[PDB]
DNA sequence: CTTTGGCACTGGC
DNA sequence: GCCAGTGCCAA
């Protein structure tokens, strides 16, 4: 077993030159640190450690120094060099696992101040790192009289750049010993640094094998992007801003600017008392002027103010205009300002005939700016974010979420609006393989989406059977159970079932519930004693799950279905805790069952190949395929791996999945 | 015996007035403003014949100071002929103001 | 007491 | 530019 990381001159997309490298191996305990021109040596050291059935750690390997050396070895010796999944192990993906109750800089990519909760040190300090170089880089150029350029201290390799790489290493490995450390992981009879790469799977928890195939997939995914369309955004975007305009033009005409207070730096005091009155917006007393065409007077105070257009943007504005008009806000926040949400908008009367209707050109308004501020503007835009290759290249953290999903940023790609939703047909079709022009013969790529049904109700199911020995997981395959449901509580939509059936399974009150299905309060009483009473069970598991957690806790932590531990945060959260978790693992252990089956199948994974998975949104695969053939069969075997997971884990409900074949996100989902 | 302003009745009533005007820009809100109300309702009667007082709210009237960037109040502006003779920012003494006006009359 | 997340936009220092 | 306060987008 042996330690490295590597120095290079740029982010993985643009990686061009190998500056350093260090190993540390555990056989000899000794550090050898690898220059510019020792480039093929290191890569040697790293395939002979290969070659014993070894196993290589990195820290954030997965996602850049494995694939970065790849594509150096390439460019830079014209070598073949592709490290095989099974011999590498990734601290990052480890800390996350085990450490998953808490938050982390994604290698300095999130403002550290900005996140809640504690950091793990090491990884704190890892992730750190090129922040830390580059102050000291910065420091020393001033030091000696020359300018700092953008991120200059990457273009050439240094000493201070050689003992940073050392100094990775040294904490990596400190990481590394302090999770292999970890008994519910890693057993205590055997010496993880000491054995062959089939052995560290083999021996420990099912979990560590999981979120390293897990993060192999989703490193390669992100590298295979989102074949995005530009140029229908931008045309989605010159309509949208012409609206905004004329929205705008609209309002300021019923609702004229106004001025108020602003740059007053001085107390304004009762002239007769004396007494401050704080109250009073604050003003400034001219210390010369006098009777001179200067506009102010020596000692004749006045009240320094602004003019201000009114913003459809400012639930501030808004809600001061609406009350002018005779509105009495009926809820607050704890600050004391009133709640201007589309909910509440949408209950608001007034006498003008005019301001009234203004109320929806308001709440157009906010809701175009939602779909310019994703789609252009934002500084996390979707504009902004595709690459040279016409692809958006989303970040995913593989086991960001306590219960074990993952997150996903940069842009999140699991946010997309839906197709039902406004707009939501032409920003989803702006994402597909039909924007993906086979390298070959040019023609478009098809599109193939999988969706695992009524995953978390079938998990209640699972988790409900030693209370109704499978009633409940019988029932549910009875036709589809939000559309059954729909039809029970009388509801609009499916999805509005969907938001209904969840939100009831954890915990939302009788006036939340109503408010899901846009009624009172009281209807909400109905409906949840209505399915609860269809449904006993639920109350079983939720009180089977307290008494085993609370006794002050007698345990902080679920056993997750790989056996990992999955931190409660409380005891009203628990029983999503466990669903979603079981949900999420499910769905994780399947997309890497899925992959792995097409593989043995003979199809490649990567666009000079079959197939590539460009999105992966918890429950749900989007995969570009070469012809419709592929794409039939990756939605067969993805059913196929469902299946086989839920026969895996002896899961006590049936699992199933939904597949689409379509040129987009839009008739793929 | 003062002018009380809107923003519909500017034009005529000080931009065509021709003679001397002072306009007091003001907002209830406004320390200083309460301050020189006092001295304009003075002034008013006792220029009776050399001047006219006028005055406008600019929250019941918001058109018409933003042409004239207002920047702080009260705003005393002297329109002679349609158009500003002399300005002055600032709640002014009894005193002070005479010697404006006198000064610009 | 729905939960897990990302992110935009106003407004104060 | 940092940060609290709100509120919407998804699963
Ligand atoms: N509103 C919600 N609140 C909490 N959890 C939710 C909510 N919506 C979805 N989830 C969780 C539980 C189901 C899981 C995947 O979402 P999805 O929309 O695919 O539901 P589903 O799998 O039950 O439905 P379907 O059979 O239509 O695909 O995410
Ligand atoms: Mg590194
Ligand atoms: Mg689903
Ligand atoms: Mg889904």
């Amino acid at each position: 077993m042996i330690v490295s990381d590597i120095e290079a001159n740029a982010l993985l997309e643009s990686v061009t030159k190998f500056h350093c490298g260090v190993i540390y191996d555990y056989s000899t305990a000794e550090y050898v640190s690898y220059r510019p021109s020792d480039f093929g040596a290191y890569l040697d050291a790293l395939e002979a450690e290969v070659a014993r059935g070894g196993l290589i750690v990195f820290h954030n390997g997965h996602k850049y120094d494995v694939p970065a050396l790849t594509k150096l070895a390439k460019l830079q010796l014209n070598r073949e060099f592709h490290l095989p999944r099974e011999n590498c192990i990734d601290t990052l993906v480890l800390s996350r696992l085990i450490h998953s109750n808490l938050k982390d800089t994604d290698m300095g990519l999130l403002r550290s101040g900005k996140l809640p909760g504690a950091l793990e040190a090491w990884g704190y300090r890892l992730g750190e790192m090129k922040g830390e170089y580059k102050d000291d880089f910065k420091r020393m150029l001033e030091e000696q009289g020359e300018e700092y350029v953008d991120g200059m201290e990457w273009w050439n390799f240094n000493e201070e750049m050689m003992d940073y790489n050392v100094q990775d290493v040294v904490v990596t490995k400190a990481l590394l010993e302090k999770l292999l450390s970890d008994k519910h992981y890693f057993p205590p009879e055997i010496d993880f640094t000491d054995v062959g790469y089939t052995t560290f799977w083999s021996e420990s928890l099912e979990a560590v094998d999981i979120e390293h195939r897990a993060a192999w997939l989703l490193a390669k995914q992100e590298r295979n992007g989102f074949p995005f369309d530009t140029k229908a955004i931008e045309e989605l975007y010159v309509e949208l801003a012409a609206r905004r305009s004329e929205l705008l033009r609209k309002l300021t005409e019923t609702f004229g600017s106004w001025y108020q207070p602003k740059g007053g730096t001085e107390m304004f005091c009762h002239p007769r008392t004396g007494k401050p009155l704080p109250k009073y917006p604050r003003i400034k007393t001219p210390k010369v002027g006098g009777i001179d065409t200067r506009e102010y007077v020596a000692g004749a105070p006045y009240t320094p103010v602004e003019h201000v257009v009114f913003n459809p943007s400012s639930r501030d504005h808004i809600q001061k205009k609406l009350q002018e008009a005779g509105w009495v806000p009926t809820k607050y926040t704890d600050k004391g300002a009133p709640v201007v949400d589309d909910e509440v908008l949408e209950g608001v009367r007034v006498d003008d005939p005019e301001k009234q209707a203004a109320i929806d050109l308001i709440k157009e308004y906010l809701m175009i700016q939602k779909r310019i501020g994703q789609s252009a503007e934002g500084d996390k835009a979707w504009l902004r974010y595709v690459a040279e290759d016409g692809k958006i290249h989303g970040s995913v953290n593989p086991n960001g979420a306590v219960t074990g999903r993952a997150t996903h940023a940069f842009p999140n790609l699991a946010q997309i609006p839906g197709v039902r939703s406004p707009y939501g047909e032409q920003c989803r079709a702006a994402f597909g393989a039909e924007h993906h022009l086979d390298g070959i013969t040019g023609k478009p790529w098809v599109q193939a989406g999988i969706d695992a049904s009524g995953l978390e109700l079938r998990c209640l199911a699972h988790f409900m059977a030693r209370f109704d020995n499978g009633e409940y997981a019988h029932e549910i395959l009875n036709g589809d159970i939000h559309t059954k449901n729909q039809i029970a509580a009388e509801l609009p939509t499916r999805d509005n079932a969907k938001t209904f059936i969840y939100g009831f399974l954890y915990g939302a009150g009788d006036e939340k519930i109503g408010q899901i299905v846009g009624a009172g309060k009281e209807r909400g009483k109905e409906l949840k004693k209505k399915f609860l009473e269809n449904t006993p069970a639920i109350a079983a598991l939720r009180e089977s799950i307290q008494q085993t957690l609370v006794e002050k806790w007698k345990r902080r932590w679920i056993k997750g279905l790989d056996g990992r531990k999955v931190h409660v945060r409380s005891p009203h959260a628990a029983l999503n805790t466990l669903l979603q978790s079981a949900g999420a693992l499910i769905c994780k252990l399947w997309i890497i069952k899925t992959e792995e089956m097409l593989v043995e199948k003979g199809l490649k994974h990567g666009w000079d190949g079959d197939f590539a998975y460009m999105a992966w949104v918890h429950d749900e695969i989007q995969v570009g395929c070469r012809t419709e053939e592929i794409a039939q069969v990756v939605i067969e075997t993805a059913q196929e791996a469902m299946r086989w997971v839920g026969d895996h884990w002896n899961f006590r409900c049936l699992l199933d999945t939904e597949g689409k074949m379509g040129p987009n996100w839009a008739i793929c989902h | 015996k003062i002018i009380h302003l809107t923003d519909d009745s500017f034009d005529t009533d000080v931009l065509k007035a021709d003679g001397a005007i002072l306009v007091d820009f003001w907002a209830e809100w406004c320390g200083p403003c309460k301050m020189i109300a006092p001295i304009l309702d003075e002034i008013a009667d006792e220029y009776q014949g050399k001047l006219t007082v006028a005055k406008l709210n600019i929250d019941q009237n918001p058109g018409t100071a933003p042409k004239y960037g207002i920047r702080g109040i009260p705003t005393l502006l002297l329109f002679k002929n349609g158009e500003v003779a002399a300005t002055k920012v600032g709640a002014l003494s009894k005193g002070q103001l005479k010697e404006f006006l006198d000064a610009n009359l």
